[PDB]
């Protein structure tokens, strides 16, 4: 829940 | 035990040091070395699985690439348009630009241009000759614009180890490869990404310092509405102590990778990354795959990078809920302010 | 216009002021005084639609337990059972004993009891002769183990007048109503409830100071989870300016509510209530409502009570995420030191 | 969302 990652890069 | 990078490998043939510690910036930390293994070591696969970053010498990940320089580029990339950063310092900080808007203050230290292949070959053989200290990065994910002869490189890459190791650590799907092509001295400030990447080094040296996920405390990442967001607020050159106090505890892990090397720098891992001064151009490509998803029982307590994910998302969440992300600080000021600090 | 609960009224029949200064207690910040009005005056519906307070002086909202005594009480309240905290100073801090879990290093500063109505009243006695320094709050939701004479008093409520209110606010439901009687001198220091509360002044006088949600800041409420959550940390009686510096801007809103006066304490208003010393035993009687609905549509910028019911949330959260509230306090300064202060 | 009270009182 507030454990959830998103996924970014430079 | 808090070398470095270890004593200069020496290449095959008596050719020589592959590079000396004079290429090296200086900095005001520690830090011991990455681990240099064979990919059929299962100390390299203990690291993986641990999610502990590893220099694998032999995977052969981008065997096909080897042999690729500017020349040749130039020759076979494609007629597509590069993304090129451009700077008057050797740092490339890099900026979110859809995040701009939240901060108008924001200066940008480096701007990015489109362009075809060969003008960045002729801007950088430009400024070469002409003694320029303008500095150029050339930062491209790899997509169908390129030329059949890069496409059958592409498609001699080792995807057999790769595909078995995102298979064995239950990532997601490989979301890009980005190619990166800069001058020596070039640097890319401290950051974490959000993705496990396997860094194939193609050409050229690139000294990799990493940092751990406990080390937040250490590295003051900026507010996640800035541009900056997942960058380090502290300048490695010149670092504020009495606005970072933690920086002075920080420890690192580095390596120099080489031509052959795959660094894999697991996620949310902070890295800071340079082309050896006067090193010539480097070449890499990355390889970023969207990590595994989040186990069905959470095992207490958490793991340093969960308590990252939660800080980026309470930040997320206060910046949506009050209408401005602006405010996320005095609140979370007027929270902990004689409560908990 | 600080000058507080103005001056002292005057009885009807020349019975003289009904208290004076020397009865309030000393406190180092200014107040300004609620309005007491007239409950068909039309800044009196203002003031209750804008969620301020405002003593009303001709609600009849208790009219039948103006006649309430100790004597009376004993009588015909009935045979349940009544909590009756005590405690070795004047001030009464409020502790959820559930909480008391999470902080082992806290120790009560009042003890809870159960008794016989005519058995506090003897302990009360008790004390009274034997000159003692114990103290007693007696505070007991009313409920049906109540005797008929004191169901038929609580029939005889101008439920016609608060049901209006209820339904004119949008509010919830009536949730309970306290039962205090407490001794001369007894304080209730600064705290908060999440309800909107029509208190209802029955035998003797309260000095109630109350300050307006945007002042979070100066208060300084214990952590969520801590026992004393939605209390104030700040002793009022020696304020510690160090530790809580914004003391001393804070501002109150006071007044002395008597037999017949109605005090709306709006939903999240700090509020600090002592009867005053030598004033006798004290009786009062409280409404506790559910607040209205979160609107359907927010609006921008927040108002203070709802930038409190968030920081609220994230500190629930957070404890609940990271398995231990103990865990709340790091994570928030790891997350602003040298980010967001 | 985070902006939900509940209701405790003293
Ligand atoms: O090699 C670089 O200069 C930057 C690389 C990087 O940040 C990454 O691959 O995650
Ligand atoms: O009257 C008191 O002493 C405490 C009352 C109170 O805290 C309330 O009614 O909310
Ligand atoms: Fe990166
Ligand atoms: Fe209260």
């Amino acid at each position: 829940r507030l454990l959830e990652a998103s996924a970014d890069a430079n | 035990v808090a070398s470095g990078s270890g004593e200069p490998r020496e290449e095959a043939g008596a050719l020589g040091p592959a590079w000396d510690e004079s290429q090296l910036r200086s900095y005001s930390f520690p830090t011991r070395p990455i681990p240099r293994l064979s990919q059929s070591d299962p100390r390299a696969e203990e690291l993986i699985e641990n999610e502990e970053p590893v220099v694998l010498t032999d995977t052969n990940l981008v065997y096909p690439a080897l042999k690729w320089d500017l020349e040749y580029l130039q020759e076979n990339i494609g007629n597509g348009d590069f993304s090129v950063y451009s700077a008057s310092t050797h740092k490339f900080l890099y900026y979110d630009e859809k995040k701009m808007a939240n901060f108008q203050n924001f200066k940008p230290r480096s701007n990015r241009e489109e362009m075809k292949f060969h003008e960045f070959v002729e801007k950088l053989q430009d400024i070469q000759q002409r003694g320029g200290e303008e500095r150029l990065y050339l930062q491209q994910t790899l997509n169908d614009t390129v030329g059949r002869k890069i496409v059958m490189d592409f498609l001699g890459f080792n995807w057999n180890w790769i595909n078995k190791q995102q298979g064995k650590r239950g990532w997601g799907q490989l979301t890009s490869n980005l190619l990166l092509i800069g001058m020596e001295g070039n640097v890319t400030p401290a950051h974490y990404d959000e993705q496990q990447n396997f860094f194939a080094q193609i050409k050229g040296y690139k000294r990799c310092i990493l940092f751990p996920p406990d080390q937040f405390e250490c590295l003051y990442p900026y507010p996640v509405h800035h541009p900056c967001d997942r960058q380090s607020q502290v300048d490695f050159d010149n670092p504020d102590y009495e606005r970072f106090p933690n920086f002075q505890n920080v420890v690192g892990y580095e390596t120099v990778v080489g031509p052959g090397d795959v660094l894999y720098i697991p996620m949310y891992w902070w890295h800071h990354i340079e082309s050896l001064l006067n090193g010539g151009i480097t070449i890499t490509v990355n390889f970023w795959y969207k990590g595994a998803p989040t186990p069905k029982r959470i095992e207490y307590p958490l793991k340093a990078h969960q308590k990252v994910a939660i800080m980026r998302n309470i930040e997320k969440m206060l910046g949506e809920a009050l209408g401005n992300p602006q405010e996320v600080g005095p609140l979370l000021n007027t929270m902990i302010k004689g409560r908990y600090n």
